[PDB]
């Protein structure tokens, strides 16, 4: 069994910005790498962003290239992802998940093993 | 944390974290002389080492990416066996008689890809 | 992205077929094709990684494979319990990382 | 124009065109003996200092720019009066008591580049 | 196939595919200090060698593509003849006068290059 | 003399696969770079890929870049294109050529030296 | 691509020119533009390489040069045996190798 | 005080080419990195071209990339910028501006400090 | 590129903002952004640098700042001598080095 807990802000104007967070158990954190993907108000899901298992690499969907940053504390247990700017696009359910890349030295991934709820963001 | 040789018990992969541990450490006539063989010899070593990676295109390294595919028969294990169970001793032993095919087939890869290089320029 | 926007249903006991078409430079080149099964309101859990693989407690009812640039998810012994969206994804290489497909909602008759 | 060493009296930045002429001079039993030790010490020091370049991922250069910050605490001046006022004597003297804590963060910050980008591969 | 040196009355182009074969085979007192002195001496030749690759931007590399222009007055030949006739005995008599000013250019041209890559970083 | 001679089948269905080749005789053919250039039906001619005298680097048109593998085989003097997917777009004559490229070490061509007499292939 | 689309046409002896005209990221920085001779029927054969040059086989009656962005083959002592379509092309450099422009049909009157 | 004097002719045919000169003093020539700054007839200010202190490296607007060439020579105290092509879209004011890059062992600038009057050149 | 369009007006002695607004991967990432001032006729000056810093020469009456994506530039004791039109630029990375915007125009009433 393990979790994985988003908390966060649900509400903000465009052109403002937004911290993120999920804190994660019952499994070793830094064993793996984790990602964002949102879930639109009413269509499918979205890939966002994804950070290494030790966290020195990241990388992001064109869209929110310029805009997001996703960070990495593996002393805590929890990932952050900092939104800047927010467009009236961005709003989605934002879950944390584990996966998406591998480590090299070890089998890869490539998918999402665990999710989290999703924290709700909303932009007026 | 742990000096030279520190990491001989340790997993594959938790070892390979120390690799500039080692790397740092391979640098009245007749006492003179026996103790500038030794030290000739110590230069020599090192030096083929260093000649063996750059024929491989490994020049400047500790960790190389090469262009070979493994063979299953060398060892058919798989990553988690290798880089979480064994230590570099025990690999070492379990692979000794496959080396020199190893390492035949980094140089010959290597002289293909300086070849193609220099075609694209 | 990857494509498959039909509802898809059938009776208890009978199998259906949910589909996922991609590209050549996408689903076609990468066997990295995994189904995600999402109940509303819930998050989505992970039925098929890879291409033909489940995760450990997932059922054998669920199962898939690829062709070509198309890849499917098989359902068997279909459920009342089997009543969530379905969806694809891909990898698709460095650059463009994931892509996900709209979902199917699959309806027990 | 100038030789060996002619260049010491001159500032940072007029200097640092000249590292291939420090760098090329690098290179009775009795009396055989304290040459070999004289120059299998020579040998000895240059791959010192080429081992160190090469765990700082600097192999093969003369200037190597690397990806470590400056701590203003090392040596808060502008970049004027480093490269355009002193001479590397003068410098080697200010710094001396940071060198080892510079050269611990090179060899740190290149373990964690090579492994970024095996990951990447 | 050959071993050392077997490439010798082989064309240019034919031989340079040899070049590891070459590469690899250059590594009661009185007698010890003799043959120190040759161990010594193989090793200082073979650094020398090394360290002017490295100066040149060649470093780990049998075959370096440089950004130096061939002079036709070095040798005014097509690569014809150079590389499917001639063998490299042939060549290196041919252009022995002109290597010290080669060499020369080549140095310099890695002191721009290297200096250019500094700037744009 | 030189010979170039394709062989290959003429009739494909949209959507499958070809495979063309050619037989070299008279030259060494270990010491030439070709390449394939398509005679559309009633236009002019278009250059489709290229392939290094060792074999070792291949190059393609961006149309068919994701569609055609190019390959040589120096023990038989021949060439292979290998087709796949197959649009109505690549209906044509496809020549089998030597030249294209050099090795650098050697005088420089970029042009084509010698042509075959073409094969039809024709998508359905 | 290069561009040369009219017919050409002149009587025996009479000498023709044929145009062949592109960009400066293309025929005007490199110095390789081949032309081939095509009768309807066969395949192209080997006139002009590089700028000037003939292959050996090919006849004086062939020439041609350059300027700016235009090159362009010159016929002398025109033929019956002439009647072909010719094409010029060029080396555009890495990424895109080659281009063609079309051919011109050359009429003898 | 510096000097910067543009000169250089002022008309040209499209179609044809022009190079524009200019001679600095006052300062050390060699310190600096130079650039072409051009003011349209009846609008801005774009940037053209910027080159290094020694000469080595050269940048372009994309407009002009494949027609124009910066250059330097150290031992005249001069800049040129020789045009090439030439579109009636390239009729301007060309100044000559000192600045715009840095050369990494100093102090940056990405700015431009000193400016000379400019050369008037118009395409008929 | 960067914009402001208006003309800028007011009496001696009252400040007046010029804004220059550009987008993220230009002035809101790099803190280069210079502001030139030229009276029709003559070249440019250079006013203020980097961000807020003068050249010597430029008076006090001259300052400037950014916040977000906006740069500014601010005039306090507002002269008849300060009619002319004033631009702004901006390092933009490498590839594209420099952007301006137009400029505008200020009137002393
Ligand atoms: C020795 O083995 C134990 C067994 O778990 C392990 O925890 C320990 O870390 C090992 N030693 C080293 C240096 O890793
Ligand atoms: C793997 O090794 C076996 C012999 O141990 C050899 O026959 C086989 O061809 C090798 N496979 C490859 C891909 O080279
Ligand atoms: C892979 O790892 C498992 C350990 O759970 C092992 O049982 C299996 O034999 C391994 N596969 C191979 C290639 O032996
Ligand atoms: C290999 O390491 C994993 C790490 O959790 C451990 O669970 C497994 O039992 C180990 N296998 C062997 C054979 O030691
Ligand atoms: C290596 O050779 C020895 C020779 O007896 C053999 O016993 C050993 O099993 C070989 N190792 C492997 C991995 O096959
Ligand atoms: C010595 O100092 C003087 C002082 O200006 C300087 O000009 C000269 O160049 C210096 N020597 C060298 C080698 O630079
Ligand atoms: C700079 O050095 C001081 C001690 O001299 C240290 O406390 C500080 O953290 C260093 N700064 C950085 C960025 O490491
Ligand atoms: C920068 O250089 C000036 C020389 O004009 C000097 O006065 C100032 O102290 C320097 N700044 C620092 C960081 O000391
Ligand atoms: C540093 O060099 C500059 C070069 O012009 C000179 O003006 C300045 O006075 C020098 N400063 C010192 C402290 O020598
Ligand atoms: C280096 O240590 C010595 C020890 O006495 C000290 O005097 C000197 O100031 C130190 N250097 C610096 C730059 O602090
Ligand atoms: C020696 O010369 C003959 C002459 O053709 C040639 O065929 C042969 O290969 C040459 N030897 C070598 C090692 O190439
Ligand atoms: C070629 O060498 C001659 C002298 O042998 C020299 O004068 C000439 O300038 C050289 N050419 C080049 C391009 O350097
Ligand atoms: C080029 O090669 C030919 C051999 O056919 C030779 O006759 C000619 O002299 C060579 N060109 C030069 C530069 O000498
Ligand atoms: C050079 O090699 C070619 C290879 O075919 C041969 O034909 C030619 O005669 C050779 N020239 C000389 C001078 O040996
Ligand atoms: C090299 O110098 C010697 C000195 O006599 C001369 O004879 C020889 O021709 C020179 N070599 C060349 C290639 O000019």
């Amino acid at each position: 069994e393990v979790q994985l807990v988003e908390t966060g802000g649900g509400l903000v104007q465009p052109g403002g910005s937004l911290k993120l967070s999920c804190r994660a158990s019952g499994y070793t954190f830094s064993s793996f790498a984790m990602s964002w993907v949102r879930q639109a108000p009413g269509k499918g899901l979205e890939w966002v962003s994804l950070i290494n298992d030790r966290g020195g690499l990241t990388f992001y969907v064109d869209s929110v290239k310029g805009r997001f940053t996703i960070s990495r504390d593996n002393s805590k247990n929890t990932l952050s992802l900092q939104m800047h700017s927010l467009r009236d696009g961005d709003t989605a359910v934002y879950y944390c998940a584990t996966g998406g890349m591998s480590s090299a030295l070890q089998s890869s991934k490539y998918y999402f093993d665990f999710w989290g709820q999703g924290a709700l963001v909303t932009v007026s | 944390f742990l000096g030279f040789l520190g990491a001989a018990g340790s997993t594959m992969g938790a070892a390979s974290m120390t690799l500039t541990v080692q790397a740092r450490n391979l640098l009245l006539t007749v006492w003179g002389i026996k103790q500038l063989q030794a030290r000739v010899l110590a230069v020599e070593r090192y030096l083929r080492d260093q000649q063996l990676l750059g024929i491989w295109g490994c020049s400047g390294k500790l960790i190389c990416c090469t262009n070979v595919p493994w063979n299953s028969s060398w060892s058919n294990r798989n990553l988690s066996e290798i880089w979480d169970n064994m230590t570099w001793l025990q690999w070492d032993k379990e692979i000794s008689n496959y080396t020199q095919i190893i390492y035949g087939l980094l140089e010959e890869s290597q002289n293909q890809q300086e070849k193609n290089e220099q075609d694209l320029l | 992205a990857l494509t498959q926007p039909p509802s898809v249903s059938g009776s208890p006991g009978q199998s259906v077929t949910i589909s996922c078409t991609g590209t050549s430079s996408d689903i076609g080149s990468y066997n990295y094709v995994s189904w995600y099964q999402q109940h509303p309101g819930k998050a989505p859990k992970l039925m098929i990684y890879d291409v033909t693989q489940r995760p450990s407690g997932v059922s054998d009812r669920f199962s898939g494979s690829k062709s070509g640039n198309t890849a499917s998810l098989t359902i068997s012994g279909l459920q009342a319990d089997d009543e969530a969206d379905y969806y694809c994804s891909a990898y698709a290489g460095r650059q463009t990382f994931y892509i996900f497909g709209g979902g199917t909602r699959l309806t027990v008759l």
